């Protein structure tokens, strides 16, 4: 259970640390987030799935990228939304980090990150 | 009486290898389980010399196996002939038990000496997963991802037995140092099932290819059947030197030869050929827990097989129609195996979900419905009321 | 590992049918020339498997020359299949000959097991 | 004749076959190195090392 | 040790099957027969009664699981072209 | 999957080290480690391979001492305990253009290039497959493809967008043996090079081989008359019936 | 006859550890030789539990 | 360091004794080394580099 | 298999010794006996009997021993001592 620091990943970049042995997705935030990440119907999915269930430590973000198809890994820094792109089958994770369409079913794990202040505790 | 049938240790060698009673109308397919003993001191003996120069760190393990191949002085000829001798100690095994299976071999008295050989094939597969694994190629890093993956979905003790497995969180260097000392030792007890399964051979004896006694008929096997096994052991030597020096790297991956990246997925992740038909079985059934069932059902079903045989008669000479349907059972095997190379994609899903149906209704639908079906005839054909 | 008992049983309502006997019999000579064990000298009676006690019994109280001539049938078919050949054809089994020697020997044998067993594991009326 | 010393012992034959095995190695090898570098003449370093001596 | 449960098959001298009476054998040493006479005659002549005799009941399995594979590949192979493109669609979903 | 996922088919090319009692051609080989360090070495590595496995084989002794010579490695710490240098010897590696894969990203727009030390063996098609995807850039893609920045078409690599450009054009090197520098020739000596280096034992395995089979094949001949003339008294034994009389 | 002595498997056991004729009289001494198989016991599976740490 | 821990010193105690120490970070985006502060996961640093 | 080679030792009903007529044997149940009556009069009285038969082999050869070590060392504690080195200087060379 690993802690790099809090002001160490600028906004607009990401880093898939080894933390714990895998692939996972850090994400330093803005309240330019809960903008733009819930603006598009829920049910037009696989089977969906809210912000408030999803972490409500909202401005600084980790997900995993142990893909259900066999461990695909996206992309860093490109898209429509601004995703992540599966060039295994298909897929791009929106901005939430969702289906837009492919035959993936599920969006998989936010780590159980706890928050205590001055270090997040990833784990 | 003679020095060879006095002495403590001779006695046991003249009672197996010389003086043993064999029929006399055995054929060449009666050659295969002597092969499969050359296969596994072969197997063996390449291995210690290669574990000098082996290092089992995970930072250390792809290179150490480059060391062996431009660095150790015929250490290329150790490699190849150890990594094309696992798929020659598979293919001779496949025959040994279809043999079995065509001429009535696991039928009483010898019920013993056929689930005994069912325990050396599960321990044949693990050997070779494990060593694999010790490359720690592309290939080797996900083919054990997958796999360990699968007890997951064990009720209430799923994810215990997986980081027990893994020695941590994933695949990592503690899974790679106890899979090589695994895959040491397991060779040995395949060597203490073998003393086992010949001794179940030696009560009573070899059958024959007509499926009747054949007490009446004896001939020893010094010099007979002694220089009948040397024709097949340099046929054998043959075929494989060919593969060692004129094509060593035809039977396996290309992507083995990428170091191992948990971070980069393979397009497509498979095992070598000799498990694939089992992990189309695997793949036909649409749920975790139930799949990984009937993948393992698949090798403990041939159990069921001296129970579901309703005949007389021992073996398939003379049957009409249970010589047809073996011969299904055996392209269908070899379809499966082909599925598992396949994309999961239409029409390779339905293809592989009705012959992995083929696969289980022969051993307890078609076997015993025809061989009740070929007693009736055979008693209405004679008798004439 | 079926019995003989059930074998004829099924039989003999077969052949006693007339619609029946006359779409299995042509079927079976057939099953029974393509089988092929007429060639190599053998009756149908060899063939049968005698790793068992009913079997046992059943060839100690056969007739010693009917006996005798089983062995030599046995020792000539499997030195006929030694050389990967097949016996002349003056020498091969003809249909008259193929007759069933040991069925009623082991018919007996099977009534006298069944009527052990009953009595063994009878419950009794009182 | 023949028979009474060529083999009749094996004395005679195993240490005939051991001592000829020896003598069977080296006369193979020497045949062997030859037709393999005569079949890819010209394409060997030794010719490319005599190609570029100036 | 003590003896085990006995078997259906013994040794030289005790074999287990039936008395034989009236039976005798002939053989000739192989030092004074010609060598191999035995290997042609036997791979033509032979060789093809043993070939007639069984390759029915290997050649017509093999004949139905070889077509299934053919028809398999080319229907795969339409629905990944261009022309394939709309009955792709439909039979995914 | 899609013809353009998996990649166009790499045809068969007359490679004069193909068949089983062929070696390579060592003139190819020198020619084309003269390619890797002129062309490829600026963004490829080659970190298997040292310097004293190349004596014999494409350069004499004395050339490959005043080629490594040219390079500095690290030596063992002075008698303070300060870092010190050294010039390049025979038991070294053969050093690469990069610190680490953090700077090797950096340079070409978040691509990483592999070491070449094994990519003959490490790729489906071999020979054949490094071959064409050289000689295989378009100079226009196809009509509807459209391409991310910073990518360049290849219809042979899987998915038709790779981050390598073209990098062979015709007399970009000079040989010292006077042969034509043209595209497909500079081609041809890299990927025989870069086999050698995945294959170095590839002529005297082959050798080796001949011995084998040759031997191997004599005993399996023999192996056959024994077992006959061995045989022989049993395939024409007899056998006759007579009756007994019933009396017994 | 009893099933350990007819069995092929278990006919080594009996004879070997059930109903091996012994004499009477041997003491203590006798016993060395069963320690030396579980001292072999002992040594061969802590050692492979170690291996899988062991470089 | 995390040795200490439940045996010599306390947990908060044995964080800002490590913190007093540099180490060996991975390298930046372009290539260049990178120092950090300790942490419990640490061993002890020695006082010569060689 | 074939028998092996005859032994000195058979098993039970044929062990190979002597026939034997004219010798009784009786025993009583363990269940029937007091618990272990045989600890004590056994750990004194014949202990110190067994003690005192065999000794004498064992402590004569460890005396001989033991004396001849001790004289050994004494004597090189005093070949490096400060009034034992002209003695370790002759005896060097
Ligand atoms: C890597 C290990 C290599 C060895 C593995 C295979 C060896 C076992 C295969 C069994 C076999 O021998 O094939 C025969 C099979 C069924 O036929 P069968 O059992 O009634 O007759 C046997 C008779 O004793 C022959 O032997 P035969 O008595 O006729 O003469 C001796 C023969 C020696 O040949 C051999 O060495 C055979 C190994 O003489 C010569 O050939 C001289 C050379 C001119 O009919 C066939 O021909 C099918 C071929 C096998 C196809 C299945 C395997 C493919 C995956
Ligand atoms: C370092 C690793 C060692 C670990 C293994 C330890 C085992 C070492 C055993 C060595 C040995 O075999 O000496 C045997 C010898 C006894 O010979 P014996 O059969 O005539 O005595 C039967 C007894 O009277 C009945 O004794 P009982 O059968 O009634 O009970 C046995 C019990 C002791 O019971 C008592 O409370 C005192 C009587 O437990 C034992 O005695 C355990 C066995 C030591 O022992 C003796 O008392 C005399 C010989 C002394 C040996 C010393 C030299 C060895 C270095
Ligand atoms: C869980 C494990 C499952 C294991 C299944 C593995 C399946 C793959 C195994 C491949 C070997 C299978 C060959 C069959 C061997 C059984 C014995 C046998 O078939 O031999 C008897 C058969 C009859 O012909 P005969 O003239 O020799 O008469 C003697 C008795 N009737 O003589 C013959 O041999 C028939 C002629 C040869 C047939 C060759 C056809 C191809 C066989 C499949 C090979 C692999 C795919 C190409
Ligand atoms: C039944 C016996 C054996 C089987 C079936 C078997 C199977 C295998 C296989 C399939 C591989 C991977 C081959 C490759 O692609 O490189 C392998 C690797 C390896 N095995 Fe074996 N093995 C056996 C016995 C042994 C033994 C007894 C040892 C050690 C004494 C051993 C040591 C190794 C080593 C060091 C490797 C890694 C080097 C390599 O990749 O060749 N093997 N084994
Ligand atoms: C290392 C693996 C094995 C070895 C060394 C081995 C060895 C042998 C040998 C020497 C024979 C006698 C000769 C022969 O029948 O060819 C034999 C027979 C037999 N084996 Fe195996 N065997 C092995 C694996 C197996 C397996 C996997 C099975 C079945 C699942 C099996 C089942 C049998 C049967 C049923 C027989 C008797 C056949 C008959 O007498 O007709 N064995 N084995
Ligand atoms: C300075 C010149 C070169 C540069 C800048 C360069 C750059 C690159 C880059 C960025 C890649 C990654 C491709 C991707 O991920 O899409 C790559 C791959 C590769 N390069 Fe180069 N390269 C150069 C010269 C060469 C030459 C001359 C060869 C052939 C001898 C070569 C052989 C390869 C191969 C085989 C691959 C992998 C292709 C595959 O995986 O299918 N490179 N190179
Ligand atoms: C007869 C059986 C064995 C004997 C007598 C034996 C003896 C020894 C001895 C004396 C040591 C050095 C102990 C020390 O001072 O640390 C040692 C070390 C070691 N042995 Fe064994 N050994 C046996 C079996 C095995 C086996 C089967 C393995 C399997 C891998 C093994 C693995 C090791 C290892 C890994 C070490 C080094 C770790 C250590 O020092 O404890 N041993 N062995
Ligand atoms: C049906 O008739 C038969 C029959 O035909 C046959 C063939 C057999 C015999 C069949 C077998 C398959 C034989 C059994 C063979 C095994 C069980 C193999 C087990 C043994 C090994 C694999 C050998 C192990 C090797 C070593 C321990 C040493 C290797 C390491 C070395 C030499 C390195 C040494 C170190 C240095 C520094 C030189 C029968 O039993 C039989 O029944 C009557
Ligand atoms: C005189 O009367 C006697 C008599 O008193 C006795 C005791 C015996 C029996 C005596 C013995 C000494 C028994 C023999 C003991 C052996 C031969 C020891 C053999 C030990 C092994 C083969 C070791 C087996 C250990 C394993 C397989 C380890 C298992 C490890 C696992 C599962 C770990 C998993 C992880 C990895 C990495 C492998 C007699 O035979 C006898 O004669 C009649
Ligand atoms: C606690 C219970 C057991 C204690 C001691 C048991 C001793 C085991 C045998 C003693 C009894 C022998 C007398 C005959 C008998 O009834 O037993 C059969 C013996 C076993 O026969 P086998 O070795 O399987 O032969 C099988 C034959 O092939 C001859 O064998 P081979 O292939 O030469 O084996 C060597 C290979 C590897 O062996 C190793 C390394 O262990
Ligand atoms: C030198 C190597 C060691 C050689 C072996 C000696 C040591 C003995 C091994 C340990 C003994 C345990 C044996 C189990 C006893 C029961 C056997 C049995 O029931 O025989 C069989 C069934 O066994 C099996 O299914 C396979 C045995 C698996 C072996 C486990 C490793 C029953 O057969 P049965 O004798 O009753 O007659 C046929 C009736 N249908
Ligand atoms: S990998 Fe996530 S959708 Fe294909």
């Amino acid at each position: 259970k690993v802690e790099v620091n809090l002001a160490a990943i600028p906004l607009g970049k990401n880093v898939v640390v080894k933390w714990q042995g895998k692939p996972v997705f850090i994400r330093h935030r803005t309240p330019h987030e809960i903008q733009e990440a819930n603006s598009v119907d829920m049910s037009a999915l696989k089977d969906p799935q809210t912000d408030a269930d999803r972490v409500k430590d909202p401005q600084w973000l980790i997900m995993l990228g142990i893909c259900t198809h066999l461990g695909c890994v996206p992309i860093g820094e490109a898209g429509d939304f601004g995703g992540w792109f599966c060039p295994c089958h298909g897929s791009h994770y929106d901005i939430s980090g969702r289906i837009r369409k492919g035959p993936a079913p599920l969006n998989l794990e936010i780590p159980a990150y706890e928050f205590d202040g001055d270090k997040v505790i990833v784990g | 009486m003679a020095f060879r049938k006095s002495n403590v240790y001779l006695s046991l060698v003249n009672s197996y290898i010389i003086d043993s009673p064999q029929p006399s109308s055995i054929n060449y397919w009666w050659n295969m389980g002597s092969l499969l003993g050359l296969c596994l001191v072969i197997q063996i003996v390449t291995g210690i010399f290669m574990a000098m120069h082996y290092s089992s760190n995970i930072e250390l393990a792809f290179s150490s196996v480059e060391h062996i191949m431009r660095d150790v002085h015929n250490g290329y000829i150790l490699r190849y002939l150890h990594a094309n001798g696992a798929s020659f100690f598979f293919m001779v095994m496949f025959m040994h038990m279809a043999k079995g299976l065509y001429y009535g071999s696991y039928r009483s008295p010898r019920v013993t000496l056929w689930n005994v050989g069912v325990i050396i094939f599960i321990l044949t597969i693990a050997t070779a997963f494990l060593g694999y694994c010790c490359v720690y190629g592309q290939m080797s890093h996900w083919g054990a991802t997958v796999i360990t993956n699968l007890f997951s979905a064990i009720p209430f003790v799923g994810n215990d037995i997986v980081s027990w497995l893994w020695g941590g969180f994933s695949v990592s260097n503690p899974t790679i140092q106890r899979f090589f000392a695994l895959h040491y030792l397991v060779p040995f007890i395949i060597a203490a099932m073998v003393i086992m399964h010949l001794m179940a051979l030696h009560i009573h004896g070899s059958s024959n290819p007509l499926g009747i006694t054949g007490n009446l008929d004896r001939i020893p096997m010094h010099s007979y059947f002694i220089f009948k096994d040397l024709v097949t052991v340099f046929l054998f030597m043959l075929i494989l030197a060919l593969f060692v020096f004129y094509s060593p790297n035809t039977l396996g991956h290309p992507d083995n030869y990428i170091p191992g990246n948990p971070l980069v997925t393979p397009a497509s992740i498979v095992p070598e050929w000799y498990l694939l038909p089992f992990y189309a079985i695997l793949r036909s059934i649409p749920d975790k827990l139930l799949g990984v069932i009937t993948m393992f059902a698949a090798i403990l079903v041939l159990l069921v097989l001296p129970f579901t045989d309703r005949s007389v008669v021992r073996g398939n000479t003379f049957k009409v129609l249970s010589k047809f349907f073996f011969f299904i059972f055996v392209f269908n095997f070899v379809l499966l195996g082909q599925i598992g190379a396949c994309h999961v994609e239409v029409p390779y899903v339905l293809m592989g979900q009705i012959a992995t149906f083929i696969y289980f209704a022969y051993f307890l639908i078609i076997v015993p419905v025809i061989s009740t079906i070929e007693n009736v005839l055979f008693y209405i054909g004679r008798v004439n009321k | 590992p079926q019995s003989f008992t059930s074998i004829a049983r099924i039989g003999d309502y077969i052949l006693k049918s007339p619609v029946l006997s006359k779409l299995c019999v042509p079927v079976a000579n057939q099953f029974i020339n393509l089988a092929g064990y007429k060639k190599l000298g053998l009756k149908f009676d060899d063939l049968i498997a005698e790793e068992n006690p009913i079997m046992q019994t059943a060839l100690r109280r056969l007739p010693e020359d009917e006996s005798y001539a089983r062995a030599y049938r046995i020792i000539r078919a499997h030195q006929t299949e030694l050389t990967h050949h097949l016996l002349p054809r003056n020498e091969w089994i003809k249909a008259q000959e193929d007759v069933p020697y040991l069925l009623p020997y082991i018919l007996e044998a099977e009534a006298a097991a069944k009527e052990k067993d009953e009595l063994d594991n009878i419950e009794v009326s009182k | 004749s023949l028979y009474k010393t060529f083999f009749k012992r094996n004395a005679v034959f195993v240490g005939t076959i051991f001592a000829g095995a020896f003598v069977f190695q080296t006369v193979f090898d020497t045949a062997i190195t030859s037709w393999y570098e005569n079949h890819n003449k010209g394409k060997l370093w030794k010719d490319v090392k005599a190609r570029i001596a100036a | 040790g003590p003896p085990s449960g006995k078997t259906y098959m013994g040794w030289w001298g005790h074999m287990g099957g039936p008395k034989q009476k009236g039976i005798t054998s002939y053989a000739v040493s192989p030092y004074a027969q010609k060598p191999l006479q035995g290997i042609f005659h036997n791979a033509v002549f032979n060789s093809f009664r043993r070939f007639k005799s069984q390759f029915l009941y290997v050649l017509i399995p093999a004949g139905i699981y070889w077509y299934w594979w053919k028809n398999g590949n080319e229907y795969n192979e339409f629905l990944y072209s261009k022309a394939g493109r709309e009955e792709l669609e439909r039979v995914n979903v | 999957m899609t013809a353009a996922e998996h990649g166009l088919h790499a045809p068969a090319y007359a490679w004069s080290h193909n068949g089983p009692f062929e070696t390579f051609d060592h003139a190819s080989i020198r020619r084309g480690y003269q390619v890797y360090r002129e062309v490829c070495a600026a963004c490829h590595s080659l970190d298997r391979v040292a310097w004293r496995t190349l004596v014999g084989v494409s350069h004499t002794n004395e050339e490959v001492r005043n080629m490594a010579e040219e390079f500095e490695y690290d030596d063992e710490p002075d008698e303070q305990g300060n870092p010190k240098k050294r010039p390049g010897k025979l038991s070294d590696y053969i050093p690469g253009p990069y610190p680490n894969e953090q700077a090797a990203r950096a340079a070409n727009q978040g691509a990483l290039p592999p070491d070449l030390s094994l990519i003959v063996k490490a790729r489906h098609g071999g020979c054949d497959y490094i071959f064409s995807l050289l000689t295989g850039y378009p100079d226009e893609p196809p009509a509807g493809v459209a391409l991310p920045p910073g990518s360049n078409y290849n219809p042979y690599f899987p998915g038709g967008s790779i981050a390598m450009a073209r990098v062979l054009f015709d007399d970009m090197v000079e040989y010292e043996d006077g042969t034509p520098a043209t595209t497909s020739q500079m081609a041809k000596d890299v990927t025989t090079f870069l086999n050698w280096c995945a294959e170095p034992e590839h002529d005297e395995r082959k050798r080796l081989g001949l011995k084998t089979v040759i031997i191997l094949s004599s005993l399996y001949l023999l192996s056959i008359w024994v077992k006959k003339f061995k045989w022989a008294g049993i395939k024409t034994r007899k056998f006759v019936f007579n009756p007994p009389k019933p009396r017994k």
